[PDB]
């Protein structure tokens, strides 16, 4: 099979600057007919892939003028003349010379912006959930940057690690931030054995963990 | 106006069968060579199969791992292509996209929206929806509310807020799977001047079970 390699798993870029993404094939993609069968695709978070450039340098219909491609044989480059925050997504190259067609692993474009601390919100189990024997405590850590964050849960000051369900959003296309949901899953019986529930977030924006907590007894 | 629209996916039994369809419009389907590509965590995008146009004898080609199990076909009179999948395996789970090469050298120019295929013996289960309202008094300027959607299977569920009227301050997070099945949160941030004066409701749909639930977020 032909192997498509996109070394960079991601590339950080600030809006307004130019940037390039590289792809290499394991075989020349030049066909006997004289065309070079290398195409580029964008897949924004939660959407289908969409063609950006076909046959190395031809922009597809509707694609922004800011894109261009170059390359030959086994080496290709996708360039942005000026990046925009809405360009977040995964960029893939694909060889369309021989079967099976094969795609590179993709390079995620990450927009760099000013640091932003998380807006942290905690939620006691809903009364509706409690009557059903459930006690999930939810914590949203929203709209923060950079993307790494850590969450610790404490029940009456003791750290709890099992039964925690964590989920992250892709980078926001308008404000370049990230958000995370962390749910402490407890049964109603377990929920009532204690009173202090804290969601503590550690992120680069503060040397002190951000703490949100409540008391069951309230 | 170009469009490709896949249908026919969803949950399927391991070792069972499922046929995906894709309806084309807005371009000359009969001249196009048409393909299926799927996406999975683990391989990223993966080419599945292709059927050529009549001029090229409707020839088919398949990736090694589905040869003999999947059959691609087309019906030019309905401008449609199909992928009949047999002997389904867990490795076949993924989103499947219909895409076409409308003319020579054009690449995969048009793609459908994608259809999730989940190969699992687990059964369909509806979600329960629980409002998430703030514990204290607001103030300050903005308040975050949420909806907990848990216990459903398979994915996906759609969540909107005020039927779509609120979308700019919403984050619907990826669902997490464990013993209780899927659990997903959606949050919405609005001015303290909007809620609780105005009704904020999360609307959840789970097409697999035909469940729809609207839950109003009320001060606790
Ligand atoms: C290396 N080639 C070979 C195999 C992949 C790629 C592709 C291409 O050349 O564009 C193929 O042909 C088409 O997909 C096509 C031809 C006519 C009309 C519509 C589509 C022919």
């Amino acid at each position: 099979d032909i192997v498509m390699t996109q070394a960079a798993p991601s590339v950080p870029v600030t809006p307004g600057e130019s940037v390039s993404i590289s792809c290499r094939s394991s075989k020349s993609l030049l066909h006997s007919n004289g065309y070079t069968y290398l195409h580029w695709f964008l897949q924004r978070p939660g959407q289908s892939p969409q063609l950006l450039i076909y046959r190395v340098s031809n922009l597809a219909s509707g694609v922004p003028d800011r894109f261009s491609g170059s390359g030959s044989g086994t080496a290709f480059t996708l360039r942005f003349s000026r990046v925009e925050a809405e360009d977040v997504g995964v960029y893939y190259c694909m060889q369309h010379l021989e079967y099976p067609f094969t795609f590179g692993s993709g390079t995620k474009l990450e927009i760099k912006r000013a640091d932003a601390a998380p807006t942290v919100s905690i939620f006691p189990p809903s009364s509706e959930q409690l009557t059903s024997g459930g006690a999930s405590v939810v914590c949203f850590l929203n709209n923060f940057y950079p993307q790494d964050i850590t969450v610790s849960w404490k029940i009456d000051g003791a750290e709890r690690s099992s039964g925690v369900l964590n989920s992250w959003t892709d980078q926001d296309s308008s404000d370049s931030t990230y958000s995370m949901s962390s749910t402490l899953t407890l049964t109603k019986d377990e929920y009532e054995r204690h009173s202090s529930y804290t969601c503590e977030a550690t992120h680069k924006t503060s040397t002190s963990p951000i703490t949100k907590s409540f008391n069951r007894g309230e | 106006e170009v469009t490709l629209q896949e249908s026919g996916g969803g949950l399927v039994q391991p070792g069972g069968s499922m046929k995906l369809s894709c309806a084309a419009s807005g371009f000359t389907f009969s001249d196009a060579w048409v393909d299926w590509v799927r996406q999975s965590p683990g391989k990223g995008l993966e080419w599945v199969a292709e059927i050529r146009n009549k001029a090229n004898n409707h020839a088919t080609k398949y990736t090694e791992s589905v040869k003999g199990r999947f059959t691609i076909s087309r019906d030019d009179s309905k401008s449609s292509v199909y992928l009949q999948m047999n002997s389904l395996r867990a490795e076949d789970t993924g989103i499947y996209y219909c895409t076409s090469v409308p003319q020579l050298g054009r690449g995969f120019a048009y793609w459908g929206q994608g259809t999730l295929v989940t190969v699992s013996a687990a059964s369909t289960t509806p979600p329960s929806v629980y409002p998430l309202a703030p514990g204290s008094g607001g103030a300050g300027s903005m308040v975050t509310l949420g909806c907990l959607v848990k216990g459903y299977f398979p994915e996906p569920v759609t969540v909107t807020w005020n039927s779509g009227a609120l979308s700019s301050g919403v984050h619907t997070f990826p669902a997490v799977l464990q013993s209780d099945l899927y659990t997903l949160s959606s949050s919405v941030t609005v001015p303290s001047s909007t809620w609780p004066s105005q009704t904020v409701t999360c609307n959840v749909a789970h097409p697999a079970s035909s469940t729809q639930v609207d839950k109003k977020i009320v001060p606790k």
